[PDB]
């Protein structure tokens, strides 16, 4: 039976700087039989790449978008949203949406991999951890971890503040087509309105024929 | 846990609505046939 | 005289049922094509919404039901054969739709088996929505096939 | 969740009302047909 595919990033940071090298690996148990090519979709466009690992030596602004990988005989993998900016300081995150009791890694990175020291991480404009150089990966994330995050650090000896990024830590209610869950209620409501109109017409005709067939 | 209950609820609601719509269509057809037959026979 | 006497109202009732089923199928097809026809989702999960089956089947059902309803009023004493042929071809259409429906159902069952956390992403959720649509369309197609086979056997009995 | 729950509740009330009305109308039309026979 066909299996699901998964896409991994090297480095796993979904936010990278311009010109950085990122490798996208799509191994979703493709070894069911023989080796096979891969299908890559970027903004609904089938790129001419059919390799397991896609390498972007010089990431650009246009490289950002929606990335979906699919192996032959397997379903499409989960989409990955790549975000590339050109700021002095960036707050790289492993993922944008984290489930309950999940784990996600956050790291503050400087331009051209410059030395960054005395980094303070603020959540909802409130500092929660002061890290010298180590990442601030959080384990067992709860609903209280949802909010906006941004890291403020020192590039060489100059103070800089990274752009604010919103990370939503919620339950399994990922949502998107929950209004399509109202499609069945809307359809049955429309059907009941049609039935009510039919009943009105039926009772009017019944009264008319009662005055007729009396 | 939570979504399957509303899934089954919507499924049974649609089934009951379809059954009721078929019943009402049958009733409308029967009453129209009776009315037209009575009108043709009396007039 | 069993069905020979029972058909007088059953023909109209099953024609109305066919019209209703066609209308619901057309509504489902339009909604899915307008909303759930993005390139991000895979093609195997949307097996029904790939060959134009919903629109074609809805059109055939609507045409057959309208012809049956018009013929039930004894219009020109000619539409009986046309309605019989329309429902005869609608029987094969409903059989093909049932085959497509069961294929989509088993594909969605395989996809849900691949899913582990029960709608942990957009793909599993849209697969669940697609299989709900598959079950609903299977029920509607069973009803429509019963209507078509009853109408066809009744018209065959009349034309003999 | 709660939205579809309250929709189900109001639609069940509507369906019960419609079923009662249909039963009354069917009883009336059956009595009329019996009297006609
Ligand atoms: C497919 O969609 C993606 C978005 O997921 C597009 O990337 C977005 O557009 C450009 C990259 O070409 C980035 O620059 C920004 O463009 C906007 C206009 O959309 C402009 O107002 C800004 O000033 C800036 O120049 C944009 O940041 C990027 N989006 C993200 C979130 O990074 C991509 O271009 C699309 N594909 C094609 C072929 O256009
Ligand atoms: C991808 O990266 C871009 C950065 O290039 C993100 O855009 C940033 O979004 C935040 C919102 O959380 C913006 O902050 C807000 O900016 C407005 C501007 O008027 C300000 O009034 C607010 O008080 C707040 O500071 C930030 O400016 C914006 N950055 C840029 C360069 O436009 C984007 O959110 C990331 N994600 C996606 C999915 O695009
Ligand atoms: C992609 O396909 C082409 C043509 O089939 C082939 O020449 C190329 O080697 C493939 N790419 C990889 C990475 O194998
Ligand atoms: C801050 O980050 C460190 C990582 O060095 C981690 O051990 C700690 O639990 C985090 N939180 C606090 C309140 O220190
Ligand atoms: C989450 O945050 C809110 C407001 O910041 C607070 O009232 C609540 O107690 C927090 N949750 C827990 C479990 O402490």
């Amino acid at each position: 039976a066909t299996e699901k595919s998964v896409l991994t990033l090297d480095p796993p940071w979904i936010r990278i700087f311009t010109g950085e090298k990122v490798t996208l690996s799509c191994y979703g148990n493709n070894h069911l039989q023989m080796n096979s090519t891969t299908k890559w979709i970027h903004n609904g466009t089938v790129s001419e790449v059919n390799s397991s690992h896609l390498v972007i030596v010089s990431a650009t602004v246009q490289d950002s978008g929606k990335y979906i990988c699919q192996k032959q005989g397997l379903f499409k993998s989960k989409p990955v949203y790549l975000n590339v900016t050109q700021d002095w300081l960036l707050l790289q995150t492993s993922a944008d949406m984290v489930l309950v009791h999940g784990s996600f890694d956050i790291r503050c990175h400087g331009w051209k991999n410059w030395n960054v020291r005395k980094v303070i991480y603020y959540r909802n404009d409130h500092a929660f951890n002061y890290s010298y150089e180590s990442p601030v990966s959080i384990r067992e994330a709860t609903l209280n971890d949802s909010g906006t995050y941004h890291c403020k650090g020192y590039l060489r000896q100059v103070k800089y503040e990274s752009d604010k990024f919103r990370i939503a830590v919620v339950k399994a209610y990922k949502c998107k087509y929950y209004w399509l869950q109202l499609i069945f209620p809307l359809l049955v409501a429309i059907l009941f309105a049609v039935d009510t109109g039919l009943l009105l017409s039926t009772e009017e005709q019944f009264k008319s024929v009662l005055e007729i067939q009396k | 846990g939570e979504p399957q209950l509303c899934y089954i609820l919507d499924a049974v609601l649609f089934l009951y609505g379809i059954v009721l719509t078929l019943l009402y269509c049958r009733l409308k057809i029967q009453v129209r046939k009776a009315a037209i037959a009575s009108r043709e026979k009396a007039d | 005289q069993t069905w020979r006497t029972f058909l007088k109202k059953e023909l109209e009732f099953l024609g109305a049922t066919q019209i209703l089923v066609g209308l619901i199928c057309l509504c489902f097809g339009t909604i899915v094509c307008s909303v759930l026809y993005v390139s991000d989702f895979d093609e195997e999960v949307l097996l029904l919404y790939k060959l134009g089956y919903p629109f074609w089947g809805a059109v055939l059902f609507v045409l057959s039901g309208f012809l049956s309803i018009i013929s039930e009023r004894k219009n020109t004493l000619y539409l009986v054969r046309g309605s019989l042929g329309a429902n005869i071809v609608s029987s094969i259409a409903a059989g093909t739709g049932i085959a497509m429906l069961i294929l989509n159902l088993t594909n969605n069952f395989a996809y849900m088996n691949n899913c582990k956390n029960v709608t942990e992403d957009d793909g599993c959720f849209v697969a669940s929505f697609t299989t709900e649509l598959v079950l609903m369309m299977l029920f509607l197609t069973i009803l429509a096939f019963c209507s078509a086979v009853l109408f066809t056997i009744y018209r065959i009995g009349q034309e003999l």
